[PDB]
RNA sequence: UCCUCCUAAAGAGUAACGGAGGAGCACGAAGGUUGGCUAAUCCUGGUCGGACAUCAGGAGGUUAGUGCAAUGGCAUAAGCC
RNA sequence: CAAACUGCGAAUACCGGAGAAUGUUAUCACGGGAGACACACGGCGGGUGCUAACGUCCGUC
RNA sequence: UGCCUGGCGGCCGUAGCGCGGUGGUCCCACCUGACCCCAUGCCGAACUCAGAAGUGAAACGCCGUAGCGCCGAUGGUAGUGUGGGGUCUCCCCAUGCGAGAGUAGGGAACUGCCAGGCA
């Protein structure tokens, strides 16, 4: 709500001005945010998965659901039904506050900040990349760190093209490529 | 500019086709438009001589049947698998 | 042993209640009106009347219908 | 798509009722408006129908779509069915979830003097 | 001993010391009822990723799965909660 | 190109309802009396065999 | 009732797929909180409690496009029952039934009931 009001005040207006849209809701609208952890090392130890799920629940406003295996392959030695990871389906005030807290402090202070990529898209304007070094987030303190771990960050939007994603990045001011 | 001779058809069937082939003839049909399609019987040697020309692929055929001139075009032609004989031809009233 | 297969009763044939129409290994026909399907994928008549064959559905599947005389 | 999923969900009961060959009552639910009708066994005839959009039954309702409106529509449908002589129709809630306005209208129809 | 595909020639049945195979199982759930969901395969991004752990999106529409070897069928699912 | 291949698709065969016609009811059921229970050759559609057949076995006449 | 919209059936690629246009009069969809009706393998995920704050956009109805794709003749061809013949591995004679595919053509489908609105 706190960031949603400012979003509707300025981002919607600037996107409409730059894209000369006619429909009131032609501006892209955020659907949800997904925070998944596809480490793949859950086979060796199961406690790390629980610790990471607890950390995700603490940093977010909800407890992530566990995801089971999709397809078994003999090369990687993976069975069926064995839990591997979990994801957080951020929606509503929780997603708004989490995104605000991220974009406020967490994004600028990252080692080797080369800038986000504006071309890497799924194909319909959904930005689904991955970020390593989970220590960058403020909630993960040195008390609860276990190992250098990575995460996958995905933002879901009603948009169906990469131009809308570029417009959203421009609204987010897109520091550098 | 091309002369074509045609004969009326009064028989129908595989037996009729066999009779025509034995008598050194073969049938043909014309179809297209609102008019009902009709079958026309033609000889073998004269029709083969007519088809021997290289301009048949892009020429309008003037069928003379029952004292009437009809302009048609042969889109599809049926030929014997290996023997150099013709058993059936198709025409459209273009 | 050679398991019996085929259509016991075709269309337009009068049948009685409890009479099987076709005993099929799988499901090549589907029960319609007054037709029941057994546990062995066998269609049996649930009334008295004639049998009819019809094809319908998105996959053009066949159905068995019974009309009372 | 939501409408296609709802239709496919209701298709199970719709096909199951075909073998019975008995008249059924169905209700279409939407927050904007609610529709109701009683389908004949043939599946192409309706003995009676109503719509919340119509003021003839929406005149006493604060709006077309609400729990009280659904209850009133169900009561009216049940009364019209009883006066027409539906002869113990069945129930089919268009593949909905039986927890809200559909439950209220079903309860109203049952208390109106029905036995389904 | 039982069962599955041709032979067996568009009803059914139909044989040779003909051509080819699986079994002596199993359940107090792997059954029933009600409410819900819907595959193998590829691509996009991805410390770990070697193309082949899993993830978000797109195509695919049952070649997946449907316990045994096989056959007929199963999307309304007989597949899963 | 195909026997454990059909997005198509014959002839022919078989079932059931109605029907003029014919075959000494030629049809079916009941009870008694039976005979055989080692068929060969040819025609039609196939298998086995090496798409060597006039070798072999099937259903029908 | 002339037109538009939604539901209740058949028809199951003439109803399907690609592209463009149009739609808020009515209907439908987009919405936040959900501690309340309902509930989550987390999530209001689906459904549900207020309806227009506005819109017709993601989706959805309609029209055009015969582009992809589909149905599909007459005839012909392959084949086959009946009797015979030939140079009997197969073919032909008289007759009946008759393929597939392809061509012509078809078509952006149609039909019954209910409800609202535009007259």
């Amino acid at each position: 709500a706190k960031l949603h009001d400012y979003y509707k005040d300025e981002v919607v207006k600037k996107l409409m001005t730059e894209f000369n849209y006619n429909s009131v809701m032609q501006v892209p609208r955020v659907e949800k945010i997904t925070l998944n952890m596809g480490v793949g090392e859950a086979i060796a130890d199961k406690k790390l998965l629980d610790n990471a799920a607890a950390d995700l629940a603490a940093i977010s406003g909800q407890k992530p659901l566990i995801t089971k295996a999709r397809k078994s392959v003999a090369g990687f030695k993976i069975r069926q039904g064995y839990p591997i990871g979990c994801k957080v389906t951020l929606r509503g005030e929780r997603m708004w506050e989490f995104f605000e807290r991220l974009i406020t402090i967490a994004v600028p202070r990252i080692r080797d900040f080369r800038g986000l990529s504006a071309k890497s898209f799924d194909g319909r304007g959904n930005y689904s990349m991955g970020v390593r070094e989970q220590i960058i987030f403020p909630e993960i303190d040195y008390d609860k760190v276990d190992r250098v771990r990575g995460l996958d960050i995905t933002i879901t939007t009603t948009a169906k093209s990469d131009e809308e994603g570029r417009a959203l990045l421009a609204a987010f001011d897109f520091p550098f490529r | 500019m091309f002369t074509i001779n045609a004969e009326v058809r009064k028989e129908q069937g595989k037996g009729a086709s066999r009779r025509l082939r034995a008598a050194n003839k073969f049938p043909a049909i014309i179809y297209g438009g609102k008019e009902a399609p009709l079958a026309i019987e033609l000889d073998h040697d004269k029709v083969m001589n007519m088809q021997a020309k290289a301009e048949f692929y892009s020429e309008v055929l003037t069928i003379v049947v029952d004292g009437k001139e009809i302009k048609v075009k042969a889109q599809d032609v049926q030929r014997h698998p290996y023997k150099p004989k013709l058993q059936h031809i198709d025409f459209v009233r273009a | 042993e050679a398991k019996r297969l085929g259509v016991k009763r075709f269309g337009g044939e009068s049948v009685l209640a409890g009479s099987i129409i076709v005993r099929q290994r799988g499901t090549k026909f589907h029960a319609g009106a007054n037709v029941g399907c057994g546990r062995d994928h066998t269609l049996f008549a649930k009334a008295d009347g004639k049998v009819k064959f019809e094809v319908k559905g998105p996959k053009n599947r066949k159905f068995i219908s019974i009309e009372a005389e | 798509d939501k409408k296609s999923a709802r239709i496919r969900r209701a298709t199970r009961a719709r096909r199951k009722l075909q073998e019975l060959g008995a008249t059924r009552l169905v209700v279409h639910r939407t927050p904007r408006h609610i529709y109701a009708q009683v389908i004949a066994p043939n599946g192409s005839e309706v003995l009676v129908a109503a719509s919340t959009v119509e003021k003839a039954i929406a005149e006493q309702l604060k709006y077309t779509g609400n729990k009280d409106a659904a209850a009133a529509v169900g009561k009216a449908v049940a009364e019209r069915a009883l006066e027409k002589g539906i002869k113990d129709v069945s129930f089919d809630r268009s593949g909905f979830q039986y927890h809200g306005r559909v439950q209220a209208l079903a309860d109203a129809a049952r208390e109106a003097g029905l036995q389904f």
